[PDB]
């Protein structure tokens, strides 16, 4: 057959992850310009929500050390590409959960219905990848939310899980945190209730 | 008008196929017996008519669906591609590539194929298509199967599909024969065994290309051809 | 010595090369535009003539699925290569024999006058391709008229072939075919009387 | 009535596939995480059911004429035939071998098939043959073609025919898959790597037969099938 | 040592099984004599009984595609090998479990009293075979029945699985469906309260 | 009357030897120009004679008594034994093997033989046996020495006895020519050279066989004949 | 693929063929019982015939070390197999030419008309079997009559020949010598007007 040239190997992002990719929740002195937690500026349109979970391993213990980066759309179901800390909105964003803060925490706006390839609109979605020590090659996960049931219900990537007891793990819990609305977004990596992780 | 400014490599008669080949029976009485009388190359060898301005429909690479009478072929779908470059390497943009095949079964489109195997009321078997600015052609078929035919009592084509492609010039013209990776078939054809050299049977079989199949839809493989070499004239006349 | 990527090896066309390069003679419905055996159209400049002959084997047998393929000048002596069928005259085009129709016609003008690479001028000639099942790799050959005697003893590739009684094989025969000016070009693949093929 | 006077050689859990093999997805939540319990061959496990007197049906065999709506099928015709053997190299007779598969195109004659390839009006994919006295057995058909399945991203099984064989006994039954000779795909595939041992997937790998072709008609595969050693007792309970 | 020759290898029996073994339960037409569910006819001897059951995976979830051959003895405690489907008793049958009917069913008679190779009685026992996707060697076990307990604790086979948690996995509970005496057998191939099965 | 029943592997004519071999001077005008038609096996060419009912004398097969004029003949007595089976390794009952040769220094008892080594009064050099249930066959002569013959300027023949052998078929009928172990004219001769394949010419080297040997008496060579395979006709006419 | 026993290779017959196969024609005396030129006893039922030709090379020169083997039909279209001399009639014969007799002799009846495999009558045939020094594998043909020219145009083997006139070198002229009906049938192995030779 065809062979290519082969892929660099993954590898772990270790247990300091944080002083190149987060480097406030480090303890460390930050640069001019970081890719962060907050995607959406308070005058972005949309409607604006609060994300947060905690990330746990097979034995149910926290996981204190994890990153996280989010894409996702606009309001408008749009894709925001070139990432720039001027524009009211971005679709890339960094979190994590420190020692301290054993929750991460994420400030955007709702995204709106985006495509497949063969034209069939999808539930609204954040696309996750979760990094930390332990974790050889990253987790790719999708966050969907419970007040959005009937798109839910219709989703072509939600309708893939064979399982229905399994597709409401990406399923995120609408809660309120000071009068903002919030919804939280738990991550099992192993054993009961284990969170559905892609292939793609 | 066209020019003389190009020169072309010469031809290797012994690694492509010979005239004379008696296993293929055919080729025994429609071969010369007198040798090719060799001629320098001119303004008539050195060019060569250009298709770009062909008026080419928009399923004529696709056999999937330029035949079609209300369905699908029945068979592998399969994309084959690749890459039209010179002996120097050089890629051969807007060229004629032509092709044609028989069916799932091995059963040709065709009045004299009198082969048992069924016609598929949805398959033609022939395509088209010029190659963009850096060589590469695609055709989306269905796999050919192998079929039997009057030479040696239990004779059998392999897999395969003709091809066609015309170059900068006539003396870059080649008409050949694709055959697929692994086909057991291979060995034991007389037409394919017309090449002596091992080497050259080689560069007719088409690999496996994962790459460029689509995702539960079909697959792909990859024939790169190459045609003779071109170079710009040095010297001449002094 | 400097060797070069080798040139993918030639094969036969087969029986039903037809269906491929001759979709009509194949019997099959034609696409909207072909290459076809009509290289000038009536209002064209030059001589109109028509071309017709037969293939003949080792056993002086017809080849009734040979397939050819021609290239020559325009009146004026010039190659067209921009192939389109909106021009009054195209340099190229392909005719075949069939089972039916045991002979191949070609209508066209008789061509001009081309020089070779040392400026030397070559008589009016037609370069023709023959392909067909048995035949592995295409014969090439020229097509010479009976009536330029007088240039066909001074062209540089007429007299490159040492026997005389062999360039009169090159040479086709003045006729008619209803009142119209015709010629008769039979080809000779192995045998007496063989037809002389180039190699370049 | 059935009786115990046969013991069958042991199987060899290491030279066939493993019941958790990762790359097969399926197989991680369906394969014991407990050990199997090891139990002595009774009247139970030596005896199962002979198949002489069931009533085949006269195409049973022949796949090109067992579905039928007024024609043939699309595809490569060939005839898969082979012998049924036990480790001892003894032929095991009247014995029932069942075969399944999919059209020339991969699609299966089932409502979960959900793939795109069309269905062939005049093909089933069900056959079962009783072998003869020395082991025979025979089959027609077309060959199947690849399809893809919802495994890893770009997951192709490769062109494959489902066997079952019951033999003498229930401990010799047997549910295998052939596969075709230098099809590219069967390297690749995580069902045929769930067999370690490379000398395993050999014998899975069926042969092109030249010699039981029909001239101008199919084409032919052999395909063997060895089931467990059947000896007789000796020295039991003293 | 001394090699044989190998056995061929196992290979899952696919999702497609059905095909070829469940012609009816594919929804596809069947031939003139199918191997089915129906071991006894209405006028067999001995107590007509109804099996049924569920088959899970290491999630708890159903497996909707499995096929099960079952291999029994007589009322009498004889093995009908010679199947014809004129017989009043046959001791083999076939069954499967759909997307429709997520259980299978079975047709036959409680089986009798047969001696193991030392001459020790072993308990009215049906001998089982599971195919189905994801299983790439099928799987052996043996159903016991509940209401025989005297002899399931006196069973030579039964008495070879150390644990005695594990022995009971392999009995059926007695219940009724539609008045007529049924058994129920669930098997669970991972996991909590795994059933256990045997090689030999 | 014979039926038409069964069907004969296609002979390998790469292995055979080619009708035009230059070396072999008298095959270049004794070869055909134009290829073979190939046809199918019908009654005509799948059955063949039976020489079971023909009268066979006492010593038929014993070349050092069938000619005798009061004596025996000078030269190495010999007993060439062998099996005649067919290409599935089944034996060949009941047929017909002749042989003929030349005495001990190299002449034939022919009117076209001219060679200057001696007639051997007491030698012929026919002989005829029909192979009994399991295909065997045996001869007693004397070992044949070689001889010059008119081909190049000092072609010398290795030893050889020349056989026939007719087979259930028409189809089957051989003629070919037995060696002898180590002969170093062998590589030398042309007839020999005429078979392209080192594999094939092994086939046709009698093996010494020590075993089979007379002892005080004479030695023994092995030979085995390996006919077209014959099968069973299926799927035929559908 | 697979791979059975090689046949053991052919070789030519050689000059001195005769002597095991042609007693009488190598001038030795033969044995009780021997396979020759008369298939026919004047007793036997059907059209009685002689058949007589000669055998040339490629240079137009007589063949006079050929062997030919004959196999034949009777009158009622049956192969007679068991060979046996007190017959009416035997299928198998032999003959050849000598340098005396430079033309080989046949007594035998006109063949009855028999099937192909797919139950198509074939014209009244005798299948000839060529062998002698220069000819490595015997070389197959067949002779066809000609006053049965409207079963010639029928038959299924007859018409797989490409050529019309190729089909006449395996047709027999009829003459008459001595007031008995005879058919003459030449052989030329190469060049001009060389017979067809078949592969089966
Ligand atoms: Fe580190
Ligand atoms: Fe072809
Ligand atoms: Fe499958
Ligand atoms: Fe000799």
């Amino acid at each position: 057959p065809i062979e290519l040239l082969p892929e660099t190997p993954s590898q772990t992002a270790g247990p300091y992850v944080h002083i190149g990719l987060a480097l406030e929740a480090a303890g460390n002195p930050t640069r001019d310009q970081e890719i962060w937690n907050r995607l959406a500026k308070p005058d972005a349109p949309g409607e604006h929500i609060l994300l947060l979970g905690q990330v746990y391993d097979g034995n149910g213990h926290l996981v204190r050390d994890s990153f996280l980066e989010v894409w996702q759309a606009d309001a408008n179901g749009e894709y925001q590409d070139a990432y720039n800390l001027e524009n009211a909105f971005n679709s890339f964003g960094r979190t994590a959960t420190t020692f301290d803060a054993g929750e991460w925490t994420l400030h955007t706006v709702k995204p709106g219905v985006v495509n497949n390839a063969a034209g069939v609109p999808m539930a609204p979605h954040i696309n996750i990848s979760l990094f930390a020590r332990g974790i050889n090659i990253h987790l790719h996960t999708r966050l969907y939310f419970d007040d959005e049931a009937q798109a839910n219900a219709k989703c072509p990537v939600l309708n893939l899980i064979e399982q229905p007891q399994r597709r409401e793990t990406l399923i995120a819990k609408r809660c309120e945190v000071d009068g903002k609305t919030a919804y939280r977004f738990d991550i099992r990596i192993q054993g009961e209730g284990e969170t559905v992780f892609f292939d793609f | 008008p066209a020019q003389d400014n190009s020169r072309f490599v010469i031809r290797d008669r012994n690694w492509h196929p010979k005239a004379l080949t008696p296993d293929y029976k055919t080729s025994i009485a429609r071969s010369p017996r007198q040798a090719l009388v060799s001629i320098p190359q001119s303004i008539s060898e050195t060019t060569g008519p250009n298709f770009s301005h062909l008026g080419f429909g928009a399923h004529d690479h696709d056999l999937l669906l330029n035949f079609n009478n209300g369905g699908l072929p029945i068979g592998e779908r399969i994309i084959v591609a690749g890459r039209v470059v010179d002996q120097y390497g050089k890629p051969v943009p807007n060229t004629l590539v032509e092709m044609w095949q028989a069916n799932a079964g091995g059963r040709h489109r065709h009045k004299n194929d009198r082969y048992l195997a069924p016609l598929d009321p949805n398959f033609g078997g022939v395509g088209r298509c010029l190659t963009d600015s850096d060589g590469y052609y695609s055709f989306r078929t269905i796999k050919p199967g192998p079929y039997p035919w009057r030479n040696g009592p239990n004779d059998w084509r392999p897999a395969h599909i003709h091809f066609g492609i015309s170059g900068p010039s006539i003396a870059t013209k080649l008409i050949t024969q694709l055959y697929f990776e692994g086909d057991p078939l291979i060995p034991m054809c007389p037409i394919v065994k017309s090449i002596a050299n091992p080497e050259a049977v080689q560069q007719l079989i088409a690999k496996l290309d994962m790459n460029n199949a689509n995702p539960m839809d079909c697959l792909a493989y990859r024939f790169d051809i190459v045609l003779r070499g071109q170079r710009k004239t040095h010297f001449e006349n002094c």
